[PDB]
RNA sequence: UGUGGACCCGCCCCUUGGGGUGUGUCCAAAGGGCUUUGCCCGCUUCCGGAUGGGCCCGCGUCCCAUCAGCUAGUUGGUGGGGUAAUGGCCCACCAAGGCGACGACGGGUAGCCGGUCUGAGAGGAUGGCCGGCCACAGGGGCACUGAGACACGGGCCCCACUCCUACGGGAGGCAGCAGUUAGGAAUCUUCCGCAAUGGGCGCAAGCCUGACGGAGCGACGCCGCUUGGAGGAAGAAGCCCUUCGGGGUGUAAACUCCUGAACCCGGGACGAAACCCCCGACGAGGGGACUGACGGUACCGGGGUAAUAGCGCCGGCCAACUCCGUGCCAGCAGCCGCGGUAAUACGGAGGGCGCGAGCGUUACCCGGAUUCACUGGGCGUAAAGGGCGUGUAGGCGGCCUGGGGCGUCCCAUGUGAAAGACCACGGCUCAACCGUGGGGGAGCGUGGGAUACGCUCAGGCUAGACGGUGGGAGAGGGUGGUGGAAUUCCCGGAGUAGCGGUGAAAUGCGCAGAUACCGGGAGGAACGCCGAUGGCGAAGGCAGCCACCUGGUCCACCCGUGACGCUGAGGCGCGAAAGCGUGGGGAGCAAACCGGAUUAGAUACCCGGGUAGUCCACGCCCUAAACGAUGCGCGCUAGGUCUCUGGGUCUCCUGGGGGCCGAAGCUAACGCGU
RNA sequence: UGAAUACGUUCCCGGGCCUUGUACACACCGCCCGUCACGCCAUGGGAGCGGGCUCUACCCGAAGUCGCCGGGAGCCUACGGGCAGGCGCCGAGGGUAGGGCCCGUGACUGGGGCGAAGUCGUAACAAGGUAGCUGUACCGGAAGGUGCGGCUGGAUCUUUCU
RNA sequence: UAGUA
RNA sequence: AUUGAAAUC
């Protein structure tokens, strides 16, 4: 059936991005597209568009990479080196505005779902509000 | 293990138990002797070594350590005992403090000197 | 007498017994002093205020499931009793309930908190002193008085104990302060004072107060301070090394100057101004008087003496090394380890390191220990996957929309006592100690608000699951039946001196004619070749051939239902071999046992026999290297190659299995790697 | 002066390179297991005497509150009632009988841990000299041995001990 | 046979 | 005595 869609789709990603894949689909959710206009965004995917393939949706990630390194192992760096699941149906998380933690002296990011909406840590934390921390990158 | 697990299950705290018992905590206890004896130790060691059996007010009936070079200590001496074992002598887990009771201090003793209990001598004085 | 209040009843508001009103009933009082006709201290009834409590409810509050079921005032009701008041609190009667894996009942342990210690933190540990709550007052009940108690220095009875006793009967209760004794490793003075603060009674003067405020003892803790300061040899002696020149203790001492802890004399507190008296008015305000335990202490001024140092350690961890003594002795040791004639590890001396009125030791707590891992761990071989399934509760849940706003989030507000911690400023010469002020804070209550995620309700959808039709391989299971090979035995023919067995033998069997050979028959057990690196099953496991009964699974079409899903504590079922019960069967094999060998022996390995057992029926047993030593499901992440089984356009493609090599990655490595 | 013999490398001894297995590293003159014997230590089962908690049933039941009586049977009276006193329920505790549990002691007794050089063998580690481990079952001074089935976590195309 | 690389 | 021992003379 599938048990965390959102985990799961930072997984796809992750798994592609490790051997350096032009592309990946994931199955297609309002709540998936909410996440990836942020990764969107804060530039870590070059970007996402719809299409439906063998009839149904999906969303196709753009992966984005660094240039070509130099000596043996000539391979990329990682734009996204580090995507991990926080609030897993296992063990829901949630911070308040005061708790929302700073992801790597904010070289990183949260991606975090407000009565606002989906929101990065910087966005909730002007915006003044908490809620279940999603997930993190950097 | 699961979070549900150990929502379920808890963790458990081991807390293995005490090397003395002098029981009540009591940080020395007050014996008789009732045994003075000598032992071959273990191991690769080899000497005789001198501890006694002690008789405790906690109740209790343990072999205790005699350290020093030579001793006083017969059979219905009392004494009293501080823990610390041995090591070459298994089973030797308490040692008998020196200078209290019928267990005199140790004579003609210049360096390591409060263990021991010999008191300061006044002949460099 | 009734301002008023109580009670029945009626009505009104209000909503649990809250407020109001109306007939009826019922209920008050105490006097005392004078600066005696005007005040003071009191009395009575009522409404209210402040303070202190009783009771109830939500959440939180240790260990064992080797405690799994508990319950008769038990759970509820109706009516009474009782209380200030609710209530099975108690009683009568009616009903048959109530509680439990979200851990009841039972056992063990324990006063709880503010906080304290430790930790980066989360957490752990803890509850002494001070503050809050509780409970107890030799052990057990009980009530009386009263605003309040079921009362530490009030009462009654039972118990144990101690004293009095004319043996009939009495008295008592330091877990108040001291002190005694006992237990113990261990814990203080039978001190001074009510001067202050506070409490009781009193109009007041005052009286009482082991609350208290002080002194005493104990390095028990924290802080401050002292044992001197400046000079002073190429360096006294003594002791320690030494390669015999030298090196060290060492500016250390001796010695010269200087200051002057202790001690002497002088002076000398704050803490204490109220109650009280007088004036005013017994008010406001003003004036006056008394009073200090600590104490002739603190502090100030004068004089004045060079005036205490110990304990631990020096192999590595860890900072500090040489010489004698000793010879697995004596001894050391926190762990690793030192000692057997050259010991930086033992004992000693010199020296050195570390602390210093202390230094060590032992005990205990947190730490390091991400070594119970929430932050923050793991299980192929290291400890660790349940022998396998089925599915109970429980956990977890695809895509779209709308409602609710329980989780979650935001704002406001209330609470979070004091002390403590923290920051400032301040008061004792500093500090320890102390004071004043400030700052936060989870958590919970109240009002408002948000709706992405989780929840729930209402619809939808088809990608998950299930189903339909068509096709496929298969030692998957159960039942009956049947086939050929071989062994053993019986019968017959033929035939003769041995066979058998071993490393070699021997036991054994053979002239009652065995072995070898041909023919017939009986009986049991197992199925050669195909046979595979193969197939099936959830495991265990499954192998001639046939028939019937039956489980699972795979593919194609993309037809149906509409999330119906995954997992699964307990439960239940299955579970090799051995083993057990009852009853059969019994060829071959074979624990035990009986023999023969071998051997130093040989309860063994080799040989000859041989019972249980292996086979069947039924019922038990429930284990294993029950192994891929790898739990189930799902998504994702290069390929090559071998192969079993489907489908398709058939050198290849596309499913589902079985294998190997190997991308990325992973692993301590070995390895693992759609 | 002056031989004989060497096919051959299976065996004995010493050695060289590759590889394998290893529980050895003092390095096979290595390691190591169990009984028995000796000595310290803690512990388990244990009939009977003793010490307590607890449960049920039956009986006796102080103090006290409460309930009834309170009389021609006593004291007070304004005759309304009060007090003494009596009876009762409950009740601290106690007694009899029966189960469940803890504490101690406990003759006889099961093993276990540890201890510089005791005894018998040689199980295991190299194919450990019969590959080893394993569930079970029988047997034997001792390690063990055999039977049935399983596992690879086995190498390989005459004789013990240090 | 015990300690000992 | 041998080797530091245990054993052993």
């Amino acid at each position: 059936m599938l048990t965390d869609p959102i985990a799961d789709m930072l997984t796809r990603i992750r798994n592609a991005t490790r051997v350096y894949k032009e592309s990946t689909d994931v199955p297609a959710s309002r709540f998936k597209e909410e996440i990836l206009r942020i990764l969107a965004r804060e530039g870590f995917i070059k970007g996402y568009e719809r299409v439906d393939v063998d009839g149904k949706p999906y969303l196709r990630v753009y992966l984005k990479y660094g240039p070509r390194r130099q000596g043996p192992d000539p391979r990329p760096e990682q734009v996204i080196h580090h995507i991990r699941r926080i609030s897993k149906p296992g063990r829901r998380v949630y911070v308040g505005v005061k708790e929302i933690p700073r992801v790597r002296r904010g070289l990183g990011i949260a991606i975090l779902s407000t009565s606002k909406g989906v929101l990065t840590d910087r966005e909730a934390r002007k915006l003044g509000v908490g809620g279940e921390l999603i997930c993190e990158v950097w | 293990p699961t979070i549900n697990q150990l929502v379920r299950k808890g963790r458990e705290k081991v807390r293995k138990k005490s090397k003395v018992p002098a029981l009540k905590g009591a940080p020395f206890r007050r014996g008789v002797c009732t045994v003075v004896r000598t032992v071959t130790p273990k191991k690769p060691n080899s000497a005789l070594r001198k501890v006694a059996k002690v008789r405790l007010t906690s109740g209790y009936e343990v072999t205790a350590y005699i350290p020093g070079e030579g001793h006083n200590l017969q059979e219905h001496s009392v004494v009293l005992i501080r823990g610390g074992r041995v090591k070459d002598l298994p089973g030797v887990r308490y040692h008998i403090v020196r200078g209290v009771y019928d267990a005199a201090g140790v004579k003609d003793r210049k360096k390591s000197r409060s263990k021991y209990g010999t008191k300061k001598p006044k002949e460099a004085a």
